[PDB]
């Protein structure tokens, strides 16, 4: 009698989606709020980090920000644990590829790789899926700047603007008025800077504990250039928009 | 022997490949594809001990073909040559070697610009405006440097062919019984049975 | 509770559970005891006997490792017979590698390699039976009795199965007796008393007299069980005893 | 270098050539072919010194687990390990082994390892390069229950003639008394058995 | 809690977080105090040897382990489960880092190592992960120095002034405005003894009270002269005189 | 190569040269033959210095954790052991040519390896092409209990003697002196017999002389962000 | 499993591993198909609700396993980056072992082949 | 409930099976009192009366891993053969790499690391047993190092195992501070067993024989265990003071 | 009262109820009755049926030439230590050029099922088995249980109602140990003891099946006619 589901994540729950996912959205909750988006001109993407006060140097160290490579840039938000093994994963597959092929990864390819990662777990064995949500922002010689998001159902999706943590419905609706074609980088900055305040409880978001980043297409030859900006290049960005 | 000669004109690229195959001593047919189409806009034939040539361009060929449906996207002619490189470089270092040369040639939809590439036994990726494999190419190596010209159309290169292969058989006495001419160019594969 | 649920699980009383039901297990069954002496060791164990359908001679549980080391147990039958398959394969690795017989001291570890380990594995039950072994090497006589938890002990006499009780108290009589311990035919006679002595929980079905000794007497080192006129003189003698 | 045990009466004393000789040359002349696996039990090496460091090493923490958990060794289980491997090894390690050890009881023990290995009781055992010269010297001259000062000349002069007579084999001779009383080493100056 | 979910810590729980972190922080809290200060001219550490019976030896514990001779580390939890971490660290810094790179690994690429050994715990249901928090600082030349914290939930992150264990909290406050970056690393020194007191007082002697320091490269400890470019360790240990002359001059 | 060693009674002091070379062209003038094992235990290579430089970072990083593990000195047989036990491994397809000494709280010993991994001992042993060389200079000089100023001065006329000699080794030696509770002394470039004679005749061409097709800039750094 | 089993039938002959896969079926997009004489049209729901979604970079859920032969499914998008992928490759091998285009029946029969094989696997779902 | 019984962690934060592991020590009601010596190391263990338990001579709770190497355990014994049969292994091997005696840290250390190991095994329980290793090192001196159930382990001037280790430790406290030197100042071996004899009967409350005891002798370069007439020997010297 | 879940638990009463529960198989299984003496060994076993058009399938199964056996229980683990037999048998007569012991077939057994009720989960084997053969040492007989046990009897009778022919053969037990040499008198004498176990169930010859082995006659499986004379 019973003495299942206990163990093995491969019995389905009476819902028909497995429990431990839905377990795993609450934890994307908990962590911080990122807000990539997409434009012709590049991709902006900024969080709130979780730690706090004065004591943590927040300048070197950022656990959101991580680069695979000169174009494919990923967000992290949620549990580190999990998402640590796919960094080191995601850079072998992109290598691998650049040194079979000689050519930069696709990010629909790159992502597939890592999904099925993600859906392994839960198809064989009873190995934890990995609940951390990554923000996928790249740039192909195809469709140009692709914009995904990786779900822990282990899928992903397109998107123009998206955002995790809280207030996730309502982040959605604020950058769907503020939306343009004709957007630029620096509209794509303000915009996503005023969202973030207003979805989030507060409202401070200094520049050591907010982390910034934008790629440019302005760069020399219109080349990818991945520009990461310090804490104390993120205090000038406060005075331009009158925040702070 | 198994003659592929190859050349990239201005618009195009013309590639071609011999027809008869000779096992052992006498000649079991005089009519064969010794090259293999990966997409419509790129070509590589293949030539090298029996058997293993005809077998190794198979799954190259299905996995770029698998490669560029999951991507809805062609791949690229140059980094066809990449991947061809490192399935032979680990065939040398594995327990069977396989010698196997290949021309990859086609014309890049990206930049508006045919490229040919040439790849020896040893996987060495080389990109010339000509190319060929065999005790053949010995002769045609001086021949095409002191006549061809960038600015040679795709009409000329025929008939600077025919005077090439014309010299290779009087000279040697090995006859291929012609070789298949198969123009690449933006329009696609196009097949030449003049030859 | 999780407690008795699963084994392999320490408890709040410093003893398993799987302990005290191994116990039981070993305690259900016939009564075997041994005598070791200072020329050798004696085995005595009861045979139980359903009906006359039996044939003598044939289900003795008895097994001998070499010759010089007799093997008797006492518990689950299955799980007896497979532990001395695996001392046989035991035995012979030192004998192959070091070429000389295996030492008695020393032969209860490789036995207890089996025992001690699957009461730490859950995937694999602990044996259930109580192995009395012994014979005699060039270290002299030895007698060891490993208990189903994987601890053993020596002895100059042991007393395992539903009779053990009373057979203790039996042996220690012996002791007394002989202060260097009784002779190789005389402490044959005095086991089989002791073995008709227990019966008396045993009386419901018949049983018969299984005894086997090792000694440097008459063997010269060597296992053989008692036949000829040494069964009968032991079962003759005993059996005016206890008129 | 040259190797040989001759039992006496209370034992069997174990001496070797400690010249190693690679070619023409001498690389190390003090080089020691007695490897220690027990204190009472010794194993003379010979040919390759490569290939009897190895076998000799491997079966040196064998009896250290022996000893604890079986008992003290003998002469006949010590040199039982050895025949294993070389029995496996044979056609990949090639090297010659004596093993003479010393007991309680049966005192001293003398068993002959060939190339491939084997278990053979000998009184005496001749192994080595320079062992060529005392096949015929050594049987002549030997005696049953020697004594032990008498022992220690027979083996000296038997290597004397082994030593003048050929250059792979020589040195300072080191000669080792296994009894019951210890362990006892000689250290003997070449001219000692060049005059004699 | 003890639930279904918890029968396999690999599972998630309904908190909303895994059940096995839950476990360890508590371990963390009622362990020995532990702490670190990183400041300009060097990095010092304070910690207070646990408490066991008199007839034990003192120097026989050792609180300051070294991963690689110019950084050093303090923990604070159970003895072996910190000894485990460390033949691991060791041994990967040594295998898939001095070997290739011909140099020891700095602070951040070995404390990264560190926490992934920990991540593999935490993802496999037999092998459970340890409840001991890493407090690990480091001096180099290119990154300097460093102070990284090892949370048992498999994640590093640099911190100034800091504290784990028990007395953690109460050091929280103090570290903060007492000690700022503008302080040189002799009054950090000071600070850190009255860091401890704060928790409890005892006995404040050197004995129980293990102290160190990571300074300059010191060509005493380096063992040899060798080629220019080889430097001395950059790890210095006080012994039980000079922490006593820190607390009569404190 | 010519590597030798005395040892005295506060330590043992080794000599090795800086000259390797490739058949017959010098391949490098200054290559260190001296290899790490610990700081109290130092090691010189011969024959192949590739695969002995392998083998030292094979140990360097083994013995390394076992002297943290133990948080002692190991001893001087223990990096012996361990050296033969590698030969081993590789199934003696390896040949290693070296010279274990250094010092331990038992005492200074001296050792050595083979190609097939025999260990022998000895207080004076030398190694590389010039050892039967430097080995029958010193025959004269054996005395028992030498001193430490007498330790160096008879083992660099050894190596002296064989620069002269042997054309595999010459140019720099480095000296390795290690002491019983002293750090290891390590003296570059001690001695120098090269003498480098100036040109009579200017070799130097001025701007202009060879011929160049086509020029181009490149830069390494990242591109511009305007 | 620690003493537990994982084997599961339950009485009415139906798992519950099945029972409840169907409802993420039931509960997600809805797919449609009609063949016709000429051509075959095949329907797919996709939720264009959300705000600000890209469908050129989006994969499409109607993927294409060989030039005459498609495939659309309906369901959550997660499995369907591994089952999608395994019929690829067998397309590719069954035109180079046979050297014949893919047969619509037997690429069907490997298709639900990698499910049938699931069911009696253990450990995997 | 469930997890707190097993290995699983409890919300209280410690696991209860080390706990229940040292519990199952003072269930067999075996007392030791091991002290170091100048030179040398004497660990005596109280022994139970035997009856027909091994030899009447000897019944051995001390265990020889190697040479110059003791060790005493307190538990249940089917716990302490596969602990003892393990370090003989690692001894083994160990002298044959690095060609040196295994020292008194690591030999703990290595214990110490295969009890986390049975931890995180759900398969297998960990030693449920108190492992004391003993021995002298030539250059450290004499050593004891003790690993309790939950492998922590750390030198002991004066170590005790079983129920009644309280008033052991207590009344050997009083003895290293009143000399104020952490080991005996007699050279000999002889007067270092009388005396652990003497502070062994004040603590546990009452006197033993010959078969009453079991004295372990840890020397340098060799070891041995003294017999039924060396015992018997310190106890009538004692008696005769 | 999880005990009977669980094969790796000590049961309180001190041995595993599974085993009981497997006993209950033999019962409800076929019922089979033998004998054997010191010349032949006969086996009859009752076949059965799932439909008056089924047919009655053999309960006797050939691993050998001179041994054979006869399977009361279930289906899967009997067949499986079937193969196993028959490999041993095969691998006595090449390696050792010898016939398996029936001493050593009984302990091959009980290590094979033992390993499988012993660790955690496993295929524990419920059937019984009645094996008979001949060697230098003449017939042999040797009851296959459950529960580990391997004895060597005269002769024994499992399932339903066993205790009827069982009061048959202990009474007559010195009868069929003096007759020898006579296949009339042994296959008879298992004719009249079934009949006592077989209740509501007519004896007939698809019903019941016949096979013996010895010296003089080797293993012959008795079928249709062949049985209308003995019975």
């Amino acid at each position: 009698g019973s003495r299942r589901y206990d163990s093995r994540t491969t019995i389905f729950s009476p819902e028909g989606r497995l429990y431990q996912v839905e377990y795993a959205l609450e934890s994307i909750s908990h962590a911080g709020t990122a807000i990539g988006i997409m434009a012709s001109d590049g991709i902006v993407l900024a969080a709130e980090r979780k730690v706090t006060s004065t004591l943590l140097e927040q300048d070197t160290s950022t656990e959101k920000l991580y680069k695979l490579n000169d174009k494919i840039a990923v967000a992290v938000a949620g549990l580190t644990a999990d998402a640590e093994i796919l960094i080191n994963t995601a850079r072998i597959h992109a290598q691998n590829y650049l040194k079979t092929y000689n050519e930069d990864i696709p990010v629909e390819i790159l992502v597939r790789r890592l999904s099925d990662i993600k859906q392994g777990y839960t198809q064989h064995g009873g190995l934890r899926p990995f609940g951390v949500s990554f923000i996928y922002a790249g740039y192909d010689d195809r469709y140009g700047y692709q914009l995904y998001t990786s779900n822990p159902s282990g899928n992903y999706t397109g998107w123009k603007a998206i955002s995790v943590g809280a207030n996730t419905s309502a982040a959605q609706t604020l950058l769907q008025m503020d939306y343009k074609d004709d957007m630029k980088v620096d509209d794509a900055i303000e915009l996503a800077l005023k969202t973030l305040s207003k979805t989030t409880d507060s409202s401070a978001l200094t520049y050591d504990r907010l982390e910034f980043a934008t790629i440019r297409k302005g760069a020399n030859d219109g080349e990818v250039y991945q520009k990461i900006f310090k804490p104390q290049e993120i205090k000038d960005i406060l005075v331009k928009t009158g925040i702070t | 022997m198994d003659i592929i000669l190859g050349i990239r004109v201005q618009d195009s690229v013309i590639l071609a490949s011999s027809k008869a195959v000779t096992r052992g001593i006498s000649v079991l047919k005089d009519s064969d594809d010794k090259t293999r189409q990966l997409s419509p806009h790129t070509l590589m034939s293949f030539a090298g001990e029996a058997g293993d040539t005809v077998q190794f361009a198979e799954y190259i060929q299905a996995n770029i073909q698998l490669y560029s449906i999951r991507e809805d996207y062609e791949l690229s002619p140059q980094a066809v040559s990449s991947f061809v490189r490192q399935e032979l470089a680990k065939s040398i270092r594995s327990r069977r070697p396989y010698q196997v040369n290949v021309l990859i040639g086609g014309y890049d939809k990206k930049k508006n610009k045919p490229e040919l590439y040439q790849i020896d036994y040893l996987g060495t990726k080389v990109e010339l405006p000509y190319g060929a494999h065999g005790y053949s190419g010995f002769y045609t190596f001086s021949l095409l440097d002191h006549h061809y010209r960038p600015d040679m159309t795709t009409e000329e290169g025929l008939d600077l062919l025919k005077l090439c292969v014309q010299e290779l058989e009087k000279r040697m006495p090995m006859d291929f019984k012609g070789v298949i001419v198969k123009i690449v160019d933006k329009d696609g594969i196009r097949q030449v049975d003049d030859f | 509770t999780g407690y008795d649920l699963s084994n392999s699980v320490f408890s709040p009383d410093g003893r398993n559970f799987q302990v005290e039901y191994a116990v039981k297990a070993v305690e259900n069954g016939t009564t075997s005891i041994g005598i070791k002496c200072n020329d050798g060791v004696v085995f005595a164990v009861e045979k139980l006997i359903t009906s006359k359908l039996l044939v003598p001679q044939k289900n003795v549980k008895i097994q001998v490792v070499d010759r010089h080391i007799g093997c008797v147990y006492s518990g689950l039958i299955p799980d007896g017979r497979h532990l001395v398959n695996r001392g046989r394969e035991e035995a012979a690795s030192f004998k192959k590698l070091y070429k000389t017989p295996i030492p008695i001291p020393a032969f209860a570890d490789r036995l207890g390699q089996y025992v001690q380990a699957h009461t730490l594995y859950n995937s694999v039950r602990p044996f259930g039976v109580s192995t009395i072994f012994g014979g005699v090497d060039k270290n002299g006589a030895h007698l060891y009795m490993l208990e189903p938890s994987g601890s053993y002990w020596g002895y100059k006499g042991a007393a395992t199965g539903k009779g053990r009780q009373s057979a203790k108290a039996e042996l220690e009589k012996l002791v007394d007796h002989h202060p260097e311990g009784l002779s190789a035919r005389e402490a044959v006679k005095q086991a089989a008393k002791i073995i008709y002595l227990a019966h008396e929980d045993n009386k419901e079905k018949d049983f018969e007299l299984e005894i086997s000794w090792c000694s440097l007497s008459e063997t010269n080192g060597l296992h053989k069980f008692v036949k000829g006129d040494l069964l009968q003189e032991a079962i003759d003698f005993a059996q005016k005893e206890i008129n | 270098t040259s190797i040989m045990a001759v039992t006496f009466k209370d034992g069997v004393i174990l001496g070797a050539d400690s010249r190693t000789t690679t070619g023409a040359y001498i690389a190390n002349r003090v080089t020691d072919k007695l490897t220690r696996v027990h204190d009472k039990i010794w194993c003379c090496r010979s040919g390759s010194a490569a290939d009897t460091q190895a076998i000799a090493d491997i079966v040196q923490y064998h009896l250290e687990l022996y000893t604890s958990q079986y008992g003290t060794p003998s002469t006949e289980t010590a040199a039982s390990v050895f025949k294993e491997l070389c029995y496996e090894n044979k056609d990949n390690l090639t090297a010659g082994i004596i093993v003479a050890g010393y007991d309680d009881k049966n005192k001293g023990e003398v068993y002959t390892i060939p190339l491939g290995g084997s278990v053979h009781k000998l009184p005496y055992a001749i192994a080595g390069s320079g062992s060529t010269f005392i096949y015929g010297y050594c049987d002549k001259n030997f005696r049953e229950n020697m004594s032990k000062e008498e022992t220690v000349d027979f083996i000296k002069h038997s290597l004397s003639q082994a030593i003048k007579w050929d250059g792979s084999s020589g040195g300072v001779i080191r000669m080792v008394v296994l009894t019951a009383a210890g362990v006892e080493r000689l250290i003997f100056y070449p001219d000692e058995y060049e005059q004699l | 809690m003890t639930d279904r979910y918890s029968f396999s810590l690999t599972t998630f729980s309904p908190s909303g977080k895994l059940g096995q972190i839950d476990y360890a922080l508590t371990a963390v809290k009622q362990g020995v105090t532990s702490l670190g200060i990183k400041a300009t001219n060097g990095v010092v550490i304070a910690t207070e040897k646990k408490s066991s019976s008199p007839l034990a030896m003192s120097e026989t514990l050792s609180k300051v382990s070294l991963l690689t001779p110019d950084i050093g580390a303090v923990y604070s939890g159970m003895g072996p489960d910190y000894r485990v971490l460390v033949d691991k660290s060791r041994k990967v810094a040594h295998t898939s880092y001095k070997r290739i790179y011909g140099e020891y690994p700095p602070t951040k690429l070995l404390v990264s190592e560190v926490a992934k050994i920990m991540q593999e715990a935490t993802q496999s249901g037999g092998v459970r992960p340890f409840g001991v928090s890493l407090l690990i600082a480091g001096h180099d030349e290119f990154n300097g120095f460093s102070l990284y914290q090892v949370d048992p939930s498999g994640s590093y992150f640099p911190w100034k002034a800091t504290a784990i264990g028990k007395g953690s909290v109460a050091a929280k406050t103090f570290l903060e405005k007492r000690w700022n970056d503008e302080l040189e690393l002799e009054d950090a020194i000071h600070i850190a003894l009255l860091t401890l007191k704060e928790s409890v007082e005892g006995e404040f002697n050197g004995d129980t009270i293990e102290l160190a320091i990571i300074g300059d490269e010191n060509p005493d400890l380096l063992g040899y002269t060798g080629i220019p470019t080889d430097k001395g360790p950059r790890f210095r240990k006080l012994t039980s005189q000079e922490i006593n002359d820190r607390l009569e001059a404190l | 190569t010519t590597i030798v060693g005395v040892k005295f009674n506060n330590g043992v002091v080794i000599a090795a040269d800086t000259r390797s070379t490739q058949g017959p062209i010098v391949a490098d003038k200054n290559c260190a033959k001296l290899h790490r094992i610990s700081p109290k235990i130092w090691c010189a290579g011969a024959g192949t210095a590739a695969d002995t430089e392998a083998v030292t970072q094979l140990i360097g990083s083994n013995i390394e954790l076992h002297s943290l593990y133990t948080s002692r000195e190991p001893r001087v047989v223990s990096a012996l052991q361990m050296l033969k036990q590698h030969l081993f491994k590789y199934q003696g397809h390896i040949g290693a040519y070296l010279i274990v000494a250094g010092v331990d709280p038992t005492g200074s010993h001296l050792f050595s390896i083979h190609a097939h991994g025999s260990t022998d001992v000895g207080y004076y042993l030398s190694l590389g092409s010039g050892s039967l060389a430097a080995m029958a200079v010193l025959e004269s000089h054996w005395k028992q209990d030498l001193t430490k100023e007498e330790a160096i001065k008879l083992a660099s006329d050894a190596i002296q003697a064989g620069i002269w000699n042997d054309l595999g080794s010459g140019s720099n030696v480095d000296v390795c002196v290690m002491e019983i509770g002293k750090d290891a002394e390590y003296l570059r470039n001690y001695l120098t017999p090269n003498v480098r004679e100036e040109k009579q005749k200017s070799y130097k061409f001025p701007r202009g002389t060879t011929a160049v097709l086509k020029e181009s800039i490149v830069n390494i750094c990242d591109i511009q962000e305007e | 499993g620690y003493d537990r089993a994982l084997s599961i039938f339950s009485p009415d002959g139906h798992i519950f591993q099945v029972e409840y896969a169907l409802e993420a079926v039931k509960r997600g997009t809805c797919a449609v198909g009609v063949k016709g004489k000429n051509c075959v049209v095949l329907g797919c729901e996709r939720r264009s609700t959300l705000k600000l979604q890209d469908t050129r970079i989006t994969p499409s859920k109607v993927s294409k396993i060989d030039s005459h032969v498609v495939l659309s499914f309906s369901g959550l998008n997660a499995d369907s980056r591994i089952l999608i992928e395994k019929a690829r490759v067998e397309a590719q091998s069954h035109r180079l072992t046979l050297e014949d285009p893919v047969t619509v029946e037997y690429l069907t029969r490997y298709v639900a082949g990698v499910q049938q094989r699931y069911t009696q696997s253990g450990g995997v779902r | 409930g469930y997890d707190r019984h097993i290995t699983i962690f409890s919300p209280e934060g410690r696991l209860y099976q080390v706990e229940y592991a040292f519990k199952a020590t003072n269930q067999t009601n075996i007392n030791s009192l091991a002290v170091r010596g100048k030179d040398c190391t004497v660990v005596i263990s109280q022994k139970k009366v035997p009856d027909k338990l091994l030899d009447p001579t000897t019944v051995s709770y001390i265990f020889c891993i190697s040479r110059t190497i003791g060790m005493v355990v307190n538990g249940p014994i089917p716990d302490a053969r596969n602990a003892a049969l393990r370090a003989k292994a690692e001894a083994a091997e160990f002298r044959y790499k690095y060609g040196y005696d295994m020292p008194c840290d690591v030999l703990a250390k290595r214990m110490a690391n295969l009890s986390q190991i049975y931890t995180q095994r759900a398969y297998m329980r960990p030693l449920g047993v108190i492992l004391t290793f003993v021995s002298v090192d030539e250059e450290l001196g004499p050593s004891i190092y003790k690993t309790d159930p939950a492998g922590y382990y750390v030198g002991y001037k004066a170590t005790a195992t079983g129920p009644k280790q309280q008033e052991i430790t207590t009344n050997l406290e009083n003895h290293f501070k009143k000399s104020k030197i952490d080991h005996i100042n007699e050279e000999s071996w002889e007067k270092v067993v009388e005396f652990a004899i003497t502070h062994m009967i004040d603590a546990l409350g009452t006197e033993f024989s010959k078969n009453d005891l079991e004295v372990g002798v840890a020397t340098k370069d060799k070891f041995f265990t003294l017999s039924a007439e060396n015992i018997e020997e310190r106890l009538v010297a004692i008696a005769e003071q | 009262n999880n005990y009977d879940g669980d094969t790796v638990t000590f049961s309180p009463t001190g041995r595993l109820f599974q085993v009981e529960y497997a006993l209950e198989a033999i019962k409800q299984g076929s019922v089979t009755v033998g004998l054997r003496s010191n010349t032949h060994a006969v086996l009859v076993a009752l076949k059965r049926n799932a439909d008056e058009l089924s047919s009655y399938q053999k309960k006797i199964i050939k691993c050998d030439e001179h041994m054979g056996l006869s399977l009361a229980g279930l289906a899967p683990d009997a067949r499986v230590l079937s193969n196993y037999l028959r490999q041993q048998c095969n691998y006595s007569s090449l390696v050792f050029n010898r016939k398996l012991a029936v001493e050593r077939a009984g302990h091959l057994l009980c290590d094979k099922a033992q390993k499988n009720t012993q660790s955690y989960g496993g295929r524990p084997y419920g059937v019984g088995l009645l094996i008979i053969g001949y060697d230098k040492s003449g017939a042999h007989l040797l009851e296959f249980q459950p529960s580990g046990n391997v004895t060597e009897l005269y002769g024994t009778a499992i399932g339903a109602r066993s205790q009827g022919a069982k009061t048959y053969l202990e009474r007559t037990l010195d009868t069929f140990i003096k007759i020898d040499g006579n296949p009339d008198e042994l296959i008879k004498a298992g004719v009249e003891a079934i009949s006592q176990s077989l209740r509501d169930e007519s004896l007939t010859v698809d019903n019941l099946s016949i096979a013996i082995v010895g010296k003089d006659t080797p293993f012959t499986i008795y079928d249709g006619e062949a049985v209308a004379k003995y019975i």
